[PDB]
């Protein structure tokens, strides 16, 4: 019928406030695992967030060196940048200083107090620090971006040019951490099973889960909009023109179903159109002989069940014949 | 058909008779559903009585495993046949070649 | 014989064409071979079983 | 839609008893229009059974002293 | 109300008779038994969940201790009947509730040949990939990066 | 720039035959092209608009399981035949058609009574093969408009319609389209790199349009995703 059906959620689980498990029911047959494809690589891939994108050490120009002051390695720093959830306005672009030493572990909320950005966990700890004299300190620098971005697209960045600025550390702009959509079966009051969907996500808490696939949704209805029916409905205007009668009566007296007896005896009375036979009585059919009961009451009642009568008046004939 | 054959799929589909196959070679006279009429040639004609043939393909009918055993028509008009050749595919044949 | 048939049409000679998945939409790694093959349908129906 | 049970396997000495005093206590609820003790899920009265036996507020003794005690308010009621 | 109007509805199969069999087999769980009985697991407690077809569909990881292959194997399914015998199918012969052999203490589930192909081939590392000895910090990153 | 980029559009509808087409969309900034490609390609091979025939009724024949003196093929394998025609319908969604002819000859769906709605996308699709000469073939051909594919025997609602004998059932399996590639490559851009372009190949029965079907589809598509566009803890 042309007519789909739409789900109606009834389980959102936001569980930590941060891994969300949504349903979504009914479906068609197949819509479930679509939905879920086109949104885990549109969560994954093709959604511009924002992370952290550059990293500035004092003198530690290689990653196989090691600075004292830290407990770990250049690449366990890296690691923890990797998940520095924070935020910025509308600026494409911010650096961020990190100019502090000390004696506990280095958290994210050393940062200085930009009022441009916000980090989504202060407490997150950056480095456990050395608790004696460790004097290290370091500067970020944060973009926006579409999505995932490895170190490889980088390395041509190294290869243009060298300041002190040329460093490595990929870019997860995508604000979600984690994604699986899963379909099961759903049981219509009559019908037996249909695709449930089930997306279960976790993201950096940028912004809340469900705010993201309101957002991947929103941005998919964009690509889209190119291509979707024009309107609503693409036609809210109805019209009619039509002739006064029907082609039918154009059509060749053959077009009636009769024994080939009472169409010939038709043709040859130069009765080939049923506009032409539509308007006239039967008093000359008779007339013409080998006319009897079969071939009258034949040509009578497949009129009967075409609704016209035998016998008109109508003076718009031929056209155009 | 059977696309990867072993050859015998032919002499299996013409020994047993399940299959309705040419008695006298000749040519097509009427081709029908149920009904295919030969006209004999003259030379493998008999003197008297001189004729054609009618074979009556088996329809739809229960065999001893309650499976639908048919035969349909593989000839066209005037098609010219030669004696032992197949007329019509009975059930799991296709152009006088086994096919299961 | 089969490399040289395979060759004479344009299908690769490795016989292993590579798929992409309906659902997922994306290629599968170690291109399986796919062919036609004779398959039968036996007279073991479920709809004298159950 | 109970899963594992190990755990009433560790509350109770074995499965025998374990399913007498479920049985009897099913026999109780749902044969027998008493109220449960447990919140539900609209389920049946096997798992709710089950559940309230991994609690631990339903057990052999328990069952036998409450069915005693009613025993004796019935009888004193009856006068 | 009445026995004869309650059969004619069940027999007639009206759209709302669904969710009453839906409920009814919500915490009623049944017996599978294969034809060839030898040790305990050739009957098991299973809850059911209804689907189309007039095959019965099985959990993969059972049939191995059903000794019971894929080739046309037809199996039976008995129900307890007794609140008594629920509850026992639902204690001991559960699915759950058999996991050792009764033979020997070594699982009886362990997994088959489809599932531990398909995590050697993800396990067995190579020499040179995409993403050839890059550095991530946690396992969806490593999910993230596969999907 | 990095956000709220472009949009795709039609920029070609380039038919390289009368049932194969091809059609051509750009610009995608990337990821979209597979993304969209699988999409489109699942929504299609879904469910799309079909018109095909539902239930026959033959004058001659009382079951699809007999056969008629005069034709050579059997009524299942015109039933067959049947169901492989397509027809377009354009004002009315469900019509009657005629089937009428006589004479030795192969008949074919050109012989039917066509109407002004009803319009046959390929004649030379071969119907029955008229062996005798005094055979008069006439039946007549439901075809309704439906969404999707449904069965012969679980299509039934009561007993009644089906106590006439003339009416024979067949699976109204209607797809205008029978297979749907695509794939993607480089687009063009003034001053950008790794636009995407994406080519979407069809095979259909040649009745809907692709532009049609490419739009029906995506018009499915979105409000399968404004259903949840929004979402909230609805009920
Ligand atoms: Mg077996």
């Amino acid at each position: 019928v042309t007519e789909f059906l739409k789900p109606r959620l009834v389980d959102i689980e936001q569980v930590s406030s941060t891994h969300a498990k949504v349903t979504l029911e009914p479906l068609e047959r197949g819509f479930g695992h679509t939905l879920g494809n086109a949104l885990r690589r549109i969560l994954l891939s093709s959604m511009p967030g924002c992370a952290v994108t550059e990293v500035e050490i004092d003198g530690v120009l290689h990653e196989y060196s090691t600075k004292e002051g830290v407990q770990e390695d250049i690449l366990e720093i890296l690691l923890n940048l990797k998940g520095l959830a924070v935020r910025v306005q509308g600026k494409d672009e911010v650096i961020l200083t990190l100019n502090k030493s000390g004696i506990g572990p280095v958290t994210a909320a050393d940062i200085t107090h930009d009022g441009d950005v916000e980090i989504v966990k202060p407490q997150h700890v950056i480095c456990h620090l050395t608790d004696e004299n460790a004097s290290i300190s370091m500067r970020i620098k944060v973009q926006r971006g579409r999505g995932y971005v490895p170190a490889s697209t980088r390395i041509h960045s190294e290869e243009d040019e060298r300041p002190i600025g040329r460093l490595l550390v990929d870019a997860c702009y995508s604000p979600v951490e984690r994604i699986a959509y899963n379909v099961e079966a759903a049981r219509v009051e009559q019908r037996t099973d249909l695709d449930k969907l089930v997306i279960e996500m976790e993201t950096n808490g940028t912004i809340d889960p469900e705010e993201a696939i309101r957002r991947a949704a929103t941005i998919l209805a964009e690509q889209l909009e190119a291509f979707v029916d024009l309107r609503d409905v693409r036609q809210p205007e109805v019209k009619e023109e039509k002739p006064e009668f029907d082609p039918i009566l154009l059509r060749p007296v053959d077009d009636l179903e009769l024994t080939v007896r009472s169409a010939n005896c038709l043709k040859a009375e130069a009765i080939h159109y049923i506009g032409d036979l539509v308007q006239r009585t039967e008093v000359e059919l008779l007339k013409t002989p080998n006319l009897g009961k079969k071939s009258l009451t034949e040509i009578k009642d497949v009129l009967a069940s075409r609704g016209l009568s035998l016998g008109m008046r109508l003076e718009n004939w031929p056209p155009a014949s | 058909k059977p696309l990867v054959g072993t050859g015998m799929e032919r002499a299996v589909a013409v020994d047993s008779g399940v299959t309705a196959v040419a008695k006298r070679g000749g040519v097509v006279q009427y081709v029908d559903a149920s009904r295919i009429v030969i006209k004999v040639n003259e030379d493998e004609m008999y003197p008297g009585e001189a004729g054609i043939d009618i074979y009556n393909l088996t329809k739809y009918t229960r065999s001893n495993q309650n499976t639908c055993i048919n035969q349909m028509p593989c000839v066209s008009l005037g098609e010219p046949v030669e004696r032992g050749d197949v007329l019509a595919d009975g059930p799991s044949t296709d152009l006088g070649e086994l096919a299961l | 014989e089969i490399k040289e048939l395979l060759k004479l049409g344009d299908l690769p000679t490795s016989g292993q064409i590579r798929l992409y998945d309906g659902r997922t939409g994306e290629q599968f790694e170690r291109p399986v071979t796919v062919g036609y093959m004779y398959m039968l349908k036996l007279n073991h129906l479920v709809d004298d079983k159950m | 839609a109970r899963v594992t049970v190990q755990d009433a396997v560790e509350k109770i000495g074995n499965r025998f008893d374990l399913v007498l005093v479920a049985a009897r206590r099913a026999r109780q609820m749902q044969v027998g229009g008493k109220d449960p003790l447990v919140p539900e899920e609209n389920d049946k009265t096997t798992v709710i059974a089950l559940r309230e036996i991994e609690e631990g507020l339903i057990n052999n003794q328990i069952l036998d002293v409450r069915e005693r005690q009613e025993q004796q308010e019935q009888e004193a009621a009856e006068l | 109300t009445t026995i004869k109007a309650a059969k004619k509805m069940v027999e007639r199969e009206e759209a709302v008779v669904w969710d009453i069999l839906d409920e009814v087999i919500r915490e009623h769980p049944v017996l599978l038994n294969r034809a060839p009985t030898l040790h305990r697991l050739g009957i098991q407690a299973f809850e059911p969940v209804l689907i189309e077809g007039k095959a019965i569909q099985l959990h993969p990881l059972v049939c191995a201790a059903y000794n019971a292959d894929f080739d046309g194997d037809q199996m039976a399914v008995h129900v307890p009947l007794t609140l008594e015998a629920q509850l026992e199918a639902r204690a001991l012969m559960m699915s759950t509730n058999n996991i050792l052999s009764p033979a020997n203490g070594e699982p009886i589930i362990v997994p088959s040949q489809d599932v531990v192909l398909g995590l050697y081939y993800m396990t067995r590392d190579c020499v040179n990939a995409k993403g050839e000895g890059m550095v991530l910090t946690g396992p969806k990153e490593a999910e993230r990066l596969y999907r």
